[PDB]
This record gives structure tokens, sequence and C-alpha cells, in this order.
RNA sequence: CCCCACUAUGCUUAGCCCUAAACCUCAACAGUUAAAUCAACAAAACUGCUCGCCAGAACACUACGAGCCACAGCUUAAAACUCAAA
């Protein structure tokens, strides 16, 4: 099964900046398409699931 | 070996003496920063209680001379249909106006309150302000 | 007994529709109170058992009135998610 | 010759604007939610007025409106409550747009 | 002009009228609906007695007395005798909360009687006797 | 010390408390008019405060009022008398159909 | 318990009787809201001062005594035997 990978140096220092959430890479989606949804204000099916 | 005990003293204090009776053995990075700039009051945690009988909070409303004007002004002549614009911070309504006004010719001598008032709005419709009464 | 009669408590009927009229009269009875009145009376309520019924209307009114200011005041926020996303 | 915060606070709009009720003040909107318009007005809560009827689509991100304000902050207080209710918003009633 | 659902007042100038006869002169349908029976009188303005019918007079008998249909049929059997007479519009003075208050209006209405007009007289004392004990059940 | 501080006063923006239709007017027995307003048209009850905005010394005048012209032969008990009911409705109170 | 009838009684007058879950189940007065807020629940927690009252349960709103317009009453109010709870 893939392992998920470190996520902290010999430092301690996690590489996220939202790893303190716990779900740093389901956060960070949910970061990037609100970040999206916000820049097309400030501009302005059958086939698949 | 560390004490979770947020409720006594603060996190300086536990820090400090489990420090001393070798309990931690290395200070944190924090400690000796919080020691050379401290905080103004030392973070302990106290229960809020409620007041009672003659116990009141100590805040006091904060008022000045020309709330006076502004009340005569606002029921004598209302809001002025001009928009306040609370952006601009160097921003002056037509009471403010006429608060200068009133302080002016305040200070030229004049004390009489309803005599001081009279005077005010004729000087503004000679500046060409509307001053239309509500009444 | 001694007043004026089909002055008080009476209704007249419109086009012949009796039964809004009898809607609209039982109404009237039912906001003066007459109807749970002429109820309370059919057998005598005993004055220790009225002051606690009257007690108990009177703080369930009180605690509904409040219980409908709060949700009023809490529903302006009803509004759709202003922050979807975060 | 630094001015003082007393000075800031007695000389500023909002200190000489006096009680919000009834006062027309100019908004900005900031954020729209549909027909839901968020605007500031220069105090500390923004208010939501409902898109109008009229001219609907002229009402746009930075589109600078006409407000009668009723109250900075909405609060109150219910029965058996230490402290006050708030919805972080205040209430205002939106007039119109304003033009040059 | 629009309706009122007040009375006219007698002694004023009103242009209402039922056959031509005055809100003083229509005759008075009595119905006294109690707990266990109904009672129906219909008299005149001048307090004529007309017709009288009740549940017991219509063969009810015990509970079925109290009943919507006992009073329903005791009212069409008062709007008989009241039409043989001559009666067309009738004034309603109901006093009681029984089960038939509203059916035997109903029953009189389907006799070939009018109601022009609606009167609760159910007696409500303002202090007066002491009603019988609570019942334990 | 510094002028532009704040300063002990009374507020100045105050509103006037709320007053009823009939503060600052007497109330009489003899005035059935006026009394009449308070009690309901169809059944002759008087009305609690809550639909005739009164406070609570104006309500207390208007009923110990009502009661007085009742009994001594001024203001009928059972229903509204009918020359008043085209007077200003001030009560809070829907009736008809 | 449910239905009906009717009495003492509920009312008045003049005398008695003196009880109540007579209970906000909060003694009177004065003061405080800072301390620890505080066994629990009730009704936020306390201080000063005074009077009244209480000292395991049950026996016991009892016995005896005394007082009382009370005489099948009220007030005051024990003990013996019994238990390891209440
Ligand atoms: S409010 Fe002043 S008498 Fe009613
Ligand atoms: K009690
Ligand atoms: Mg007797
Ligand atoms: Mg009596
Ligand atoms: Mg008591
Ligand atoms: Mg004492
Ligand atoms: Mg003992
Ligand atoms: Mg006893
Ligand atoms: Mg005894
Ligand atoms: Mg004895």
């Amino acid at each position: 099964p893939r392992q998920r990978a470190i996520q902290w140096g010999e430092d301690g220092r996690p590489f996220h900046y939202l790893f303190y959430t716990g779900k740093q890479s389901y956060y960070s989606l949910m970061h990037d398409v609100y970040g999206m949804l916000l820049n097309l204000e400030k501009h302005q099916v059958i086939g698949s699931r | 070996a560390g004490s979770r005990l947020e409720t006594v003293g603060s996190i300086f204090s536990r820090t400090r003496d489990l420090v001393r009776a070798g309990v931690l053995k290395e200070k944190p990075l924090w400690f000796d920063v919080y020691d050379a700039f401290p905080p103004l009051r030392e973070p302990v945690f106290q229960r809020p209680r409620v007041r009672y009988g003659k116990a009141k909070a100590p805040i006091q409303d904060i008022w000045y001379h020309e709330d006076r004007i502004r009340a005569k002004f606002y029921s004598v002549y209302g809001s002025g249909q001009r928009a306040f614009d609370l952006f601009n911070p160097n921003f002056k309504s037509t009471c403010q106006r006429f608060v200068e006004k009133y302080t002016e010719l305040q200070k030229l001598g004049e004390t009489d309150e309803e005599k001081l008032f009279v005077e005010t709005g004729k000087a503004l419709l000679a500046e060409g302000v509307i001053l239309r009464r509500v009444g | 007994a001694k007043h004026l009669k089909f002055i008080a408590r009476t209704v007249m009927v419109q086009e012949g529709n009796v039964e809004s009229a009898y809607r609209t009269l039982n109404r009237i009875l039912t906001m003066d109170g007459l109807i749970e009145d002429i109820k309370h009376r059919r057998y005598y309520e005993k004055p220790c058992r009225r002051r606690q019924r009257e007690s108990y209307e009177r703080c369930r009114r009180i605690y509904n009135m409040e219980m409908a200011r709060k949700i009023n005041f809490l529903m302006r926020k009803n509004r759709a998610d202003p922050w979807q996303g975060c | 010759n630094v001015e003082s915060f007393a000075s800031m606070l007695r000389h500023s709009p909002l200190t000489q604007m006096g009680p919000a009720k009834d006062k027309l003040v100019i908004g900005r909107i900031f954020h729209i939610v549909e027909n839901d318009l968020y605007i500031d007005f220069g105090g500390k809560f923004h208010c939501v007025c409902r898109r109008p009827e009229v001219d609907g689509e002229k009402y746009q991100k930075g589109t600078r409106v006409r407000l009668r304000l009723l109250d900075l902050e909405l609060t109150s207080r219910f029965l058996g409550a230490t402290t006050d209710t708030t919805v972080l918003e205040a209430n205002a009633v939106l007039l119109g747009i304003q033009e040059s | 002009t629009k309706f009122s659902i007040y009375p006219p007042i007698p002694g004023e100038e009103s242009s209402l009228r039922w056959a031509g006869k005055k809100f003083e002169e229509i005759p008075i349908a009595h119905i006294k609906a109690s707990h266990n029976n109904t009672q129906i009188q219909v008299v005149s303005a001048s307090n004529e007695p007309l017709a009288f019918a009740s549940c017991g007079t219509e063969g009810f008998r015990n509970a079925k007395k109290g009943t919507g249909i006992a009073a329903q049929t005791a009212g069409i059997a008062a709007a008989a005798r009241a039409k043989q007479k001559g009666v067309i519009h009738i004034r309603v003075v109901v006093k009681g909360l029984g089960p038939g208050r509203l059916s035997a209006m109903h029953g009189l209405i389907m006799g070939g009687l009018e109601v022009i007009s609606i009167t609760d007289n159910t007696p409500i004392p303002h202090x007066g006797c002491r009603p019988r004990k609570a019942r334990k059940l | 010390s510094n002028e532009d501080l704040p300063i002990s006063m009374e507020n100045p923006y105050k509103e006037p408390l709320k007053k009823c239709i009939l503060c600052g007017k007497h109330v009489d027995y003899k005035n059935v008019q006026l009394l009449s307003q308070f009690v309901s048209p169809f059944t002759g009850c008087i009305y609690g405060r809550h639909i005739t905005g009164l406070c609570g010394k104006k309500q207390k005048e208007i009923t110990k009022a009502i009661k007085r012209a009742q009994i001594m032969g001024f203001m009928p008990v059972t229903y509204k008398d009918p020359a008043y009911l085209k007077d200003p409705k001030v009560c809070n109170i829907r009736y008809r159909e």
C-alpha cells in the first residue's frame, strides 16, 4: 500500500502550511478551489460523473 | 514530564518552576523571549464573575460639549439630506459645519444659547447652505 | 336581561352565507374569551386551582413570546452562505 | 506635536455623526451572494441588503450606494442570558445608488 | 353600500328590508343547545310562539338526543311548522355550546327558512351561582 | 491636561420616553365616548393593555372609569353603545370576517 | 370513583375555637459583589449583629403535668422497650 511521505524534516517543521489541520491535502484543495472562484468574480453530463 | 494545569498560574510560572525542580530538562524555545520581553499582565486564568448590588462597570459614556449642539441641530433641522461619507477621514457634515460656526460665534463673546443658535443658521444661509426646518 | 336585545354578540348574514357568519360569531366570542369562560364555568374551579392555571398561562405566554423573539432575531442570518468553501 | 487618540476620536466622522438611527450614509458593495448585497459604510460591521427589484443589474461589486442606517450592530439580550446575542451585522435600508 | 355585520339599531333609519319587513319585525328562532338535548322555538317579533321542536319531541332518546343529526332533525321540524305560519326570514338566537348549536341552524335552513342574523345569548354570570364540583375521571 | 478628552454629562441625544394615547388627559366616567373606545363592540368586554396600548396607570383609570359609568347608568355593560361604533379605532384588535 | 335528591355547612349577626404544605419550604436589621463562585438541588456567593430554634432513627402532632369559653380539642412535651441505621 502506498505510504504517506514524511510530513516534516529533521528540524521538525512541517512542510505544508496547513499541516496542523490534520487534512493538509484536502484543505489545500478547498483553498485552491475557493481562490479560483474569487478570481472569476474579480474578472467578471451524460458521459462523465 | 510537565504540567497541563492551565488554571494554576501561567505557562511562565509553571515552566519556570518545573525547570528549577529539574522536571523539565531543557527550557522551551519561547522561555527566554518571555523573560526578556514579558507581557504587561502575566496570563493567569481567572473566572469572570457577575456584578451584584452596587457594583457597576467603570466604563464611562463618551460625550463632548458639541454633542449638545448636535442634538439641537438634529431636532430643529433633522439629519441633512446630504449623505455621510464615513470613508473620508476629513468629511464635514452640515451639522459639523453648523457646530464649527456655532463655536466661532461663542468665542466672539456671545453667551446666550437661544440667540447663539439663531445667528448661526443665518450665517450658513448667507454662505449658501440649505437648512430646511423639520417643523 | 335589562339591556337591549340583538346588539350584543350579533352578526348579520351576508348573501345567505350562514357558515361564514357563524364562524365570524365564533371567532368574536373566542377572541373576547367568552368560549373559554363558558367552558371553565361548567364545573367549579377552586380558587387555588384557578391561580395555578392563571399563573401557568401567564408564564407560558411570556416564554413563547420570548422564544419567538429569539428565533426572529436569529433568523436574520438564514441567508445563503457568503463564504462557501471556507 | 503628535496627535493623540482622544483627538482622533473626537474629530472622527463616526463620532461626529452621533446616533446612527435614520442617518443617511454612503456604502460600498464589496461582496454579493445571489441577490444579497454586502455593503460596508464605514462602521464596525457591514450590512446585508437585498438587491432592489428596479435596476438590479446596476448593483455590482464596488458600486457605491445610499443607505439609511438603523443600527450599527444588531444585538439583543434574551431571557436567561448573561450577555447580549449579536448577529455581527448592521441594520440599514438600501435606498438606491449614489451618482455624480 | 358596503356590508355591515353589525345589526341595524332600532329607531334609526335603515334601508335594509326582508319581504318589506324591518329587522325589528323579523321572527326569532330561539335555539337552546344543551349538552344532552337541543330545543328550538320560533317566535314572532311580538313574542307569539309559532313553532317548537326538540330532539326529544322528534323521537330521539338518551344519548341520541345529544347529537348533531338529532338537532338538525329538530330544526327541520320547527322550520316546517313555522313555514306553514308564514315565516321565511328568521333571526337566530342560540344559547349554549351543545352539539346542536350549529346543526340546529342548518336544519332551519334545510326546512325552508332564511337566517338573516345570528345572535349568541349563552348565559355568562359576572361573578352568580356556584357550579357543581369537578368530576373525577 | 488634554482638551479632547471626553467630558461627563447626561446623554444629549436621549429620546423622550414613550407615552400612551391618553397620557396627560383626564379620564372621566361621564365621557362614555372615550371609555367606549376600550370595550368590545360585540360583548362589552374591557380590553387588556396589550390591546389598548395604554400604560398601567391609564389602563387602571379607564377600567375604574368604565366600571363606575356602567353601574351609575352612563354606559352599557354587555355591548358597546352603537352610537360610538364609528369613533377612531385605537385598539389593536381585528374582528370581522 | 360515575348519576340524582337533600341536610349540616359555605352567608348575616353576636360570641367562641386558635389550627394549615398558616410555604418565597429564604428569621429581623445592616452591608458587600472582591475573594474560593459553589458538596448537590433549590433561589448567585457571602459578612456584621440580634433573637428564635436544633443535636441519630422510631416511640411521638403520643403519655403524664399545667394552662385554656377549648370537654372526641388546642398549646407545651417526655420516658421505657427497639434498631444500625434513619
Ligand atoms: S404614559 Fe403617561 S399616563 Fe400613560
Ligand atoms: K409553598
Ligand atoms: Mg342549607
Ligand atoms: Mg354576601
Ligand atoms: Mg397561604
Ligand atoms: Mg425575629
Ligand atoms: Mg431524635
Ligand atoms: Mg395537629
Ligand atoms: Mg395532644
Ligand atoms: Mg392531659
